């Protein structure tokens, strides 16, 4: 059994700014106080969402 | 069967057979944890 919609509009898409947002642990290696540059899938800053 | 391991800085899940031994402290010795070896001198520390 599935519930129903009628009369639901298109998804307008309007976008907002990743302002710093959505950083994550890149990796399971455990680091502690040390700076670490590294090359992977991030969102980017101040992307399009 | 492909067995597929990792070896993180995480509890340990699976291990050899070895036997072990009581800890020697303040003096040089081989260590083996949980199969990171290496040598050195043991002792109680702050560390958290
Ligand atoms: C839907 O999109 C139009 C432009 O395509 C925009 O003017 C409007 O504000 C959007 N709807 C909402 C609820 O923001
Ligand atoms: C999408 O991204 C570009 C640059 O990141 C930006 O200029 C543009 O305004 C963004 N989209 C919208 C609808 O503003």
């Amino acid at each position: 059994t599935c519930g129903t919609l009628s009369n639901k509009s298109p998804p307008n898409m309007t976008q907002f700014s990743s302002s710093r947002r959505g950083v994550y642990y890149p990796d399971d290696i455990f680091r502690s106080d040390v700076l670490h540059l590294t090359q992977d899938y991030f969102l980017p800053f101040n992307s399009n969402v | 069967v492909v067995l597929s391991f990792e070896l993180l800085n995480a509890p340990a899940t699976v291990c050899g057979p070895k036997l072990s031994t009581e800890l020697v402290k303040n003096q040089c010795v081989n260590f083996n944890f949980n199969g990171l070896t290496g040598t050195g001198v043991l002792t109680d520390s702050s560390k958290r």
